[PDB]
């Protein structure tokens, strides 16, 4: 039988895979400080690593990439996505982005600023960082700094996609798992996390209809669920909606451009956190969140490493979790598209 | 030329030291009998080779080595084994009954017995010496006489040797080999007298080289010969620059000139290879951008942990065999285009080559196979402090019930030096993780 | 040279110190007479840790044979290996015990216990490097009961930094020869509380139940048990005995199995117990030896938590395949093994199996389990004592009630620190 | 790639690479711990003769 340890209460993922393991009656829990586990649901916060597979006769997996969070952090993405040759700074699917400090950029982001003023091109601009719920959408370059006062700055999509009926906008949220292997799995299943409020592009201040946040939408909107259920549209309505709207699939005019952005963000950083050669082995599931445009481009928002997943689709996930990644490496007695590299 | 003595304490460290003093004599062409028929200055001399071999006037080579055991039996072997004729009485230590893996017992109860003697000996070594550099120390972390007495000896060499170096050879414990339960508070115990007085110290952990050895030699259960042929290996690449001509590492001074910018973090990661096993007729030659390569796998280093996740501070490169600097930088240059090598901001991003041509010795009968080059990286990177943490945390397993304390506190070892030992580790892990995040 | 000398006290401690020495005699290639004829030099490495060289090239087992009667001991010289012990080591009286610590420890020992402290000290003089003692005997008894605890504590006095490790024999009423043992066991347990640093705890119930349900003897004697103890010695002390790196003598095993002083009463186990021909695999023989059928001492393992534990494989076995049984067993069974002493269990292997079998494992578990083996003797204990019955036999050698009560107090108290860290 | 100091002689050489620039106790109070540690345990075996004198 194998063991189990489980050290992050809070997650609603791995509370699921907890419960599905223990229903196979071949996976046993341990105490969360017991040493001798297979395999170990890690708390989000200082992971252990350096403890991880020094127990002889025990192959140990985790369900964390020690290294990840260069991709999961607002300020380490954006330096991510510039510093790295395979990205680079001419990357078109990353909005422009700027690292500000309360190094530092805040002369680049001016000098970039007073380009599009001149031009008359739109300069709208938002400012977040990794300690929001609070940001701030401005077209005025001195208010963002006085915000701040670690940040950053991108350009505000000034023309979303929006659905009808509502002018609304929206995200996708892509859950994207990847193994011991380093094989990329992309969750058939999706969610357009979808705002209530018509898209008003005239005042950034009422943000209802600007942020498509689920929290956001449950509290400060006043059409809550009034599209859709919770204000969560899945693949099969969506792809019906580009079809009769706008004559295409949700295949051909966003979904090759997330698998293209998911491969170029994990294969950046699989050098630097592959386990393939380590003493423990290492998975982990991430939440991709992407913007689509008017013109149907698609632009990566952010990367979450402790995503939770929709209230429909966590059982087929979790499921599929304990199939892909943990019984892959202790074996028992396709919901994912694989990403090939 | 400067001379240097090894002092070998406890079973580790003496079976270690046997093991390399026989590598060295059959690198050096010194047979056991002590005869060096290549050494034409009959003798006396100041060549290399002296540094760590004095001679008489029969040409016989004699190691400048003290072995010190608590318990003669391991010592009783050496006196012998192959090799007996290369020692003389003088230089072989031993007592009628060990520390019982227990530090404060090899420390204070027992070390305050025979800390004279040892000195002794090791002062008759120094009164040949016309130019002493200092002493490398091989010992264990878990053993009683090898952690106890090693920091009562590591303190008074300061006294007696000030401005002598000390280098140290540590077996960091594990489980798959170890002895004793309370390890992890000999090793902390050990560490925390010893830091002050040693300048450069390779920790060997049992656990890479009993894996290496069951994996790359086919050994299904290690023992410590197994283990110990492949430690000298290791030692030999390292202390070669003190034992051939050269211009890289040549005396103890230049180990912490180039591997140790911060006094505290004196513990350069070891990683060597390649590791080929004698039980198969032929075996591809690995190149230099292979050997160089493997010098980046976890599963090579003499302590597992990932450099990936860590800054480094220093890094040098010791070659054995057949080859060029050309291909050296041709390989770096590949390897740092596809490896994740992050150095510390304070610190230049580069590599100090050495390459001596004569290639790796094997042990005849032995488990390596012989390889027409081979490579020893030494890198002084933060990602060694997961070595740390691992030994911190079952020490605090075990003190907070106070678990075998007693045992500590019965040979006149007050219980404040467990805590005080404990807070100078978390130091040492605080500092670590301020250089290296 | 780290030689170990062996005191056997009473009825039972001779005749189960009788059958020890018979046995490690013959895995060392002795003879009744003193002479080796063995084919392995394993056999003589380890020889002088029990026994001394005479001249002739004779092996004169390092033991002392103590008791307060002579029929005992009279028949172990006349037993099979009678002649081998030195006839000067016989220390004995004539009055007797009758089953009462108070004339073990009081008066008939007193008057004798220093007529063995002189031969005791006579072999610690010829000792190159002493390393400590090892006494066998029961508890619920006189002589090895109140005299062997007596002799302990002298022992200590006179030699304060060596071991003390003793084989005590705990009375059970389903194998009892008087109703007073419980008193005799109790005041003896608070003597090896303080005075000892390893004990193993055989229990003579669990003896009976082996011999009974597994060994299938319908009517087990005296010489039944007994065979279960010699087996278990001799495992218990192969580390000792033998080359080997793991609790390779009595201090390093110690250190390895008392994290606290008073908590040092060990479960011993054995495997196989066959009641023959059919060959046993490493898998067998590690579930075997942690069964609790396999225990000596009668408390399940699966009520406590195991402190720490030593294992001993004989027999030319795989060594690989040992490792993975081991860790299989604490992997699977990881609860039972306490987690704020990290890989408390440790394993060895001599490659000379036991006389009779192919391969064989013993087992030394410092488990808190043993707490039930206490409280079961408490339990006896007070029922008698509450009713103040048959304490006249007591009070009659000197002894005062106050003496039981602070008895009954630390029995009590160690069953509470067991309890405290098996929570 | 900068190679610097580059030494060549007999039986090998070496140099260096640059891939990027940057950005005790006393004798005698060794002797006091030593002695105050027997002298703990010679008190604490004292008081073990205490005891067992009682
Ligand atoms: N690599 C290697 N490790 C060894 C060897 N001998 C012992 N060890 C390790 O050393 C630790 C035990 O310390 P020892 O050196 O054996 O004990 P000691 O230094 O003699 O001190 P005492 O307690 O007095 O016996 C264990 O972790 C062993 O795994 C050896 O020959 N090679
Ligand atoms: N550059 C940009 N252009 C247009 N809209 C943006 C934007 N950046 C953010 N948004 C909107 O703001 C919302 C919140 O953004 P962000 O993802 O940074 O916050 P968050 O991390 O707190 C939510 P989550 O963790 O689920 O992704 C997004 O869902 C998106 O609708
Ligand atoms: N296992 C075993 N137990 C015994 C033997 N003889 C006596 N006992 C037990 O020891 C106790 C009696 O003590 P005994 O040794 O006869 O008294 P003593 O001679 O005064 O020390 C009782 O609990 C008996 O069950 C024996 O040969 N083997
Ligand atoms: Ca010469
Ligand atoms: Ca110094
Ligand atoms: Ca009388
Ligand atoms: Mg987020
Ligand atoms: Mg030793
Ligand atoms: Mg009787």
């Amino acid at each position: 039988m194998y063991t189990f340890v489980v050290r992050d209460e809070n997650s609603s993922v791995y509370a699921e895979v907890s419960r599905l393991l223990l229903a196979t009656g071949q996976w046993k829990r341990l105490r969360k400080d017991n040493p001798r586990f297979n395999l170990m649901l890690g708390e989000r916060n200082r992971l252990p690593f350096g403890r991880l597979g020094h127990e002889p006769g025990l192959v140990q997996l985790v369900n964390y990439y020690r290294g990840a969070d260069k991709l999961c952090r607002k300020a380490s993405l954006v330096k991510l996505i510039k510093t790295s040759p395979e990205l680079s700074e001419s990357c078109t699917w990353f909005p422009e982005s700027y690292v500000i400090y309360p190094t530092d950029e805040r002369e680049v982001f001016l000098a970039a600023y007073n380009r599009r003023r001149e031009g008359r091109e739109g300069n709208v601009w938002i400012a977040k960082s990794s300690a929001g719920a609070g940001i701030l959408i401005s077209s005025e370059a001195s208010e963002l700094l006085d915000f701040i006062d670690v940040h950053v700055i991108q350009k505000y999509l000034e023309k979303p996609l929006l659905l009808e009926p509502g002018h609304r906008k929206f995200d996708i949220r892509s859950w994207v798992l990847v193994d011991h292997l380093y094989n990329i799995y992309l969750y058939r299943e999706g969610v357009l996390r979808t705002s209530s409020e018509p898209y008003n592009s005239a005042n950034f201040q009422d943000k209802t209809c600007h942020l498509t946040n689920h929290c956001i939408q449950k509290e400060y909107s006043k059409n809550y669920g009034r599209y859709e259920e919770g204000n969560e549209m899945f693949f099969e309505e969506f792809n019906q909606y580009l079809m009769d709207a706008l004559n295409t699939t949700l295949e051909n005019s966003i979904l090759l451009q997330i698998k293209h952005i998911i491969r170029s963000c994990l294969m950046c950083i699989e050098p630097a956190i592959s386990t393939k050669h380590l003493h423990y082995q290492s998975f982990q599931l991430f939440g991709f969140d992407f913007m689509v445009d008017e013109e149907l481009k698609v632009w990566l928002i952010e990367v979450n490493g402790a995503p939770a997943c929709a209230q429909k689709l966590y059982a087929e996930l979790c499921q599929g979790i304990v199939d892909v990644a943990i019984s892959s490496v202790f074996p028992l007695a396709s919901i994912f598209i694989k990403l090939h590299h | 030329m400067r001379e240097c003595i090894s002092i070998h304490v406890g079973q580790a460290g003496v079976q270690i030291g046997n093991a390399c003093w026989e590598l060295y004599c059959l690198e050096h062409g010194i047979q056991p009998d002590g005869q060096m028929p290549s050494d034409k200055t009959i003798g006396g001399g100041d060549d290399s080779f002296n540094t760590f071999f004095s001679e008489t006037g029969a040409g016989k080579h004699v190691p400048r080595a003290v072995f010190v055991d608590l318990e003669p039996t391991v010592i009783d072997e050496v006196r012998t084994g192959t090799y007996r004729q290369l020692f003389h009485p003088e230089q072989l230590i031993t007592g009628k009954e060990d520390a019982a893996n227990n530090y404060a017992r090899g420390h204070y109860t027992i070390g305050k017995e025979i800390i004279d003697l040892v000195l002794d000996r090791i002062r008759k070594l120094a009164d040949q010496c016309t130019g002493l550099q200092g002493f490398l120390v091989f010992h264990s972390f878990g053993g009683g006489t090898g952690s106890g007495f090693t920091s009562l000896l590591m303190e008074r060499l300061s006294v007696d040797y000030g401005k002598k170096s000390k280098l140290e050879f540590s077996i960091y414990p594990a489980p798959q080999v170890s002895t004793a339960v309370v390890e992890p508070y000999n090793s902390i115990l050990t560490t925390h007298t010893t830091l002050e007085h040693s300048d450069c110290a390779f920790m060997v952990d049992n656990e890479a080289i009993y894996d290496i050895c069951r994996r790359n030699l086919d050994i299904e259960r290690p023992t410590y010969t197994n283990l110990n042929r492949l430690i000298s290996q290791i030692v030999s690449s390292i202390t070669a620059s003190l034992r051939f001509d050269g211009a890289l590492n040549v005396d103890l001074t230049e180990f912490q000139t180039n591997l140790v910018p911060y006094p505290r973090i004196h513990f350069p990661l070891a990683t060597y290879a390649p590791v080929i096993s004698a039980e198969k007729a032929y075996h591809e030659q690995l190149s230099v951008a292979e050997i160089t390569n493997a010098c980046f796998e976890p599963a090579n280093q003499m302590v597992k942990c990932d450099p990936r996740h860590g800054k480094y501070m220093a890094c040098c490169l010791l070659y054995r065999g057949d080859v060029v600097p050309k291909d050296v930088n041709a390989a770096i240059a590949t390897i740092k285009t596809k490896r994740s090598i992050q150095f510390v901001d304070w610190c230049p991003t580069g590599f100090k080559v050495g390459i001596n041509y004569q290639p790796p010795t094997v042990v005849p009968g032995g488990d390596l196979a012989k390889v027409q080059r081979a490579v020893c990286m030494l890198s002084n990177t933060t990602a060694i402090a997961e070595a740390w943490a691992r030994l911190d945390h079952k020490f605090d397993l075990m003190y907070a019930k106070r678990a075998f304390v007693h045992w500590y506190v019965g040979e006149g070892m007050e219980e404040g030096e467990f805590s005080e030992a404990r807070e100078d580790m978390a130091a040492l892990e605080k500092d670590y993780e301020e250089v290296g995040v | 040279m780290r030689e170990i000398v062996h005191i056997q006290a009473g009825q039972c401690g001779n005749q189960i110190g009788a059958k020890f020495w018979e046995v490690i005699s013959d895995e060392h290639g002795i003879d009744p007479t003193g002479s080796y004829h063995g084919d392995s030099d394993l056999q003589l490495e380890r020889i002088n840790v029990y026994y001394n060289e005479a001249t002739g090239n004779k092996y004169v087992p390092r033991a002392i044979l103590v008791d307060l009667e002579p029929g005992t001991m009279d028949s172990v010289r006349s037993g099979p290996f009678g002649q081998i012990f030195r006839p000067d080591n016989f220390v004995f009286g004539q009055s007797g015990a009758g089953n009462n610590w108070a004339k073990g420890h009081y008066t008939e020992g007193a008057e004798l216990v220093d007529s063995v402290l002189d031969v005791v000290r006579k072999e610690s003089e010829s000792c190159d490097c002493l390393q400590g003692f090892q006494l066998t005997h029961s508890l619920g008894g006189g002589t090895g009961s109140g005299m062997g605890t007596l002799l302990i504590s002298k022992i200590r006095e006179e030699y304060p930094d060596r071991i003390m490790n003793t084989f005590s024999v705990m009375p059970s009423p389903k194998v009892s020869d008087t109703v007073v043992e419980p008193y005799n066991a109790t005041l003896s347990v608070h003597q090896l509380v303080e005075n000892t640093d390893e004990t193993y705890c055989i229990d003579n119930e669990a003896l009976y139940d082996i011999c009974f349900r597994t060994l299938k003897l319908t009517t087990p004697t005296y010489g039944d048990l007994n065979h279960l103890v010699s087996a278990t010695m001799s495992g218990v002390t192969t580390c000792l005995r033998f080359p080997g790196q793991l609790n390779a003598d009595l201090r390093k095993l110690a250190v390895n199995m008392v994290p606290f002083p008073r908590l040092h009463f060990f479960m011993p186990g054995f495997a196989p117990l066959t009641s023959q021909y059919r060959a046993l695999t490493v898998p067998e023989l590690t579930q075997q030896m942690f069964d609790s059928k396999n225990m000596m001492a009668a408390c399940d393992p699966r009520h406590g938590r195991y402190l720490t534990v030593a294992a001993i494989f004989r027999g030319r076995m795989s060594m690989k395949e040992v490792d993975e049984q081991m860790l299989n067993v604490q992997n699977k069974n990881s609860s039972y093994f306490v987690e704020w002493i990290p890989n408390n269990v440790k394993t060895a292997v001599c490659d000379i199996p036991p006389r009779g079998l192919k391969m064989s494992a013993t087992f030394i578990g410092n488990s808190t389990a043993i707490q039930e083996l206490f409280k079961r003797i408490s339990e006896q204990f007070t029922a008698m004592f509450r009713r103040k019955a048959f304490l006249h036999w007591y009070t009659g050698e000197g002894m005062d009630e106050m003496e039981f009560t602070e008895a009954e107090s630390n029995m009590n108290d160690l069953v509470s620190e067991y309890q405290q860290y098996q929570d | 790639m900068e190679v610097i100091e580059l030494n060549k002689c007999t039986s090998g050489q070496s140099f260096e690479v640059i891939l990027k620039p940057p950005s005790d106790p006393s004798l005698e109070e060794i002797q006091k711990k030593l002695e105050a540690a027997e002298e703990r345990r010679k008190y604490q075996e004292a008081e073990l003769l205490k005891h067992l004198a009682e």
